[PDB]
């Protein structure tokens, strides 16, 4: 990928960048899934060990304050706001908010809402002022990208997420372990109750949590299960990875071309009863100027 | 009835 951007990349030494990230030694981990209720299309499989070079990754994702630091350095306008709307679940548009007609096919809780953005993320009216530790939504990808180049750093790829997430488990379901509230504590924000109509905040938050909600991980990693879904470097394919090749197991990018953008780890909104995708393996898609109110991303380096 | 739809893209709207 070759971005543009309208503002220069600052000078950061080693220990800035590293402020924040845990560092990931090399090598090799089980990655992929084979979970018999996959969705096919998703190409969860085929499970398969893959080696990656030492990287740094965050511990959180990027926070509303950390995101207004870049905007406020650079000017930076978000596809979001280029386009005047984004994406707003049903359930959080406040009456009376002008939503316009668009209807995402098969996802009528989608609302298309004029003026919602990172720092207005339920549409003209709301704001950020009691979610500055909150992950930033309202980020498409190129966005994601853009924070991260001036930050000193990129997008993880798909394999470094996973690897990431997983937290030295060897294909367990969840970044930390088999069940999904152990001993019946909440490890992550996903939807309880009846989606798309009621969600009953078991795990204490309907919409965003702070992004240093929950246990960590083993890795220390948060919320890689469950608050946002995360963008990843990858152009997103079903079976690129099924192929046995050093380019699908050895530090592997993903298909060289695409239209959609990988993204991991499910949000706030995911629900067994529907989607199931808030599991390690699982994966999604969206394009890249897209952007959603329960999308984020967190950054990766090379060390 | 169809893969469930967790990303939802601006072009799907169009
Ligand atoms: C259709 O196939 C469908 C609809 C809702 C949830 C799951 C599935 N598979
Ligand atoms: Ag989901
Ligand atoms: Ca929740
Ligand atoms: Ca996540
Ligand atoms: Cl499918
Ligand atoms: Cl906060
Ligand atoms: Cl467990």
């Amino acid at each position: 990928h070759m971005p543009s951007f309208d503002f220069d990349i600052p000078r950061r030494s080693p220990q800035e960048i590293a402020k924040g990230m845990v560092a990931i030694p090399g090598g090799t981990f089980r990655m992929g899934g084979e979970d018999p209720d996959a969705f096919p299309e998703d190409g969860e499989g085929p499970v398969r060990t893959v080696r990656l070079s030492p990287f740094l990754i965050d511990r959180y994702a990027v926070s509303n304050r950390q995101f207004a630091a870049f905007v406020k350095a650079t000017g930076y306008v978000t596809d979001a706001e280029r386009y005047g709307w984004s994406f707003v679940f049903h359930a959080h548009v406040a009456p009376g908010t002008p939503v316009m007609d668009a209807v995402v096919p098969e996802a009528p809780w989608w609302v298309a809402v004029p003026g919602a953005y990172w720092k207005a993320p339920e549409g003209p009216g709301s704001s950020i002022t009691d979610r500055p530790n909150h992950p930033v939504v309202h980020v498409s990808w190129n966005d994601a990208v853009a924070y991260a180049t001036w930050a000193g750093k990129r997008l993880p790829t798909e394999a470094e997420w996973e690897m990431a997430a997983r937290g030295g488990l060897d294909q367990a379901r969840y970044p930390w372990g088999n069940e999904l509230t152990p001993r019946g504590r909440h490890r992550c924000n996903i939807w309880q109750g009846t989606f798309p109509v009621h969600d009953t905040g078991e795990d204490g938050y309907t919409g965003t949590a702070p992004v240093n909600a929950f246990a960590p991980n083993g890795y220390g990693l948060y919320n890689v299960a469950g608050n946002v879904w995360e963008w990843c470097a990858d152009w997103w394919s079903a079976d690129w990875h099924a192929t046995e090749s050093p380019a699908t197991r050895i530090d592997p990018r993903g298909p060289e071309t695409g239209t959609a953008r990988v993204t991991k780890g499910g949000s706030f909104l995911c629900h067994e009863s529907y989607c199931n995708r808030y599991r390690v393996a699982a994966r999604t898609c969206n394009t890249p100027d897209s952007s959603a109110a329960h999308t984020g991303f967190r950054c990766a380096a090379d060390p | 009835a169809t893969t469930p739809l967790c990303g939802p893209s601006r072009a799907s709207i169009l």
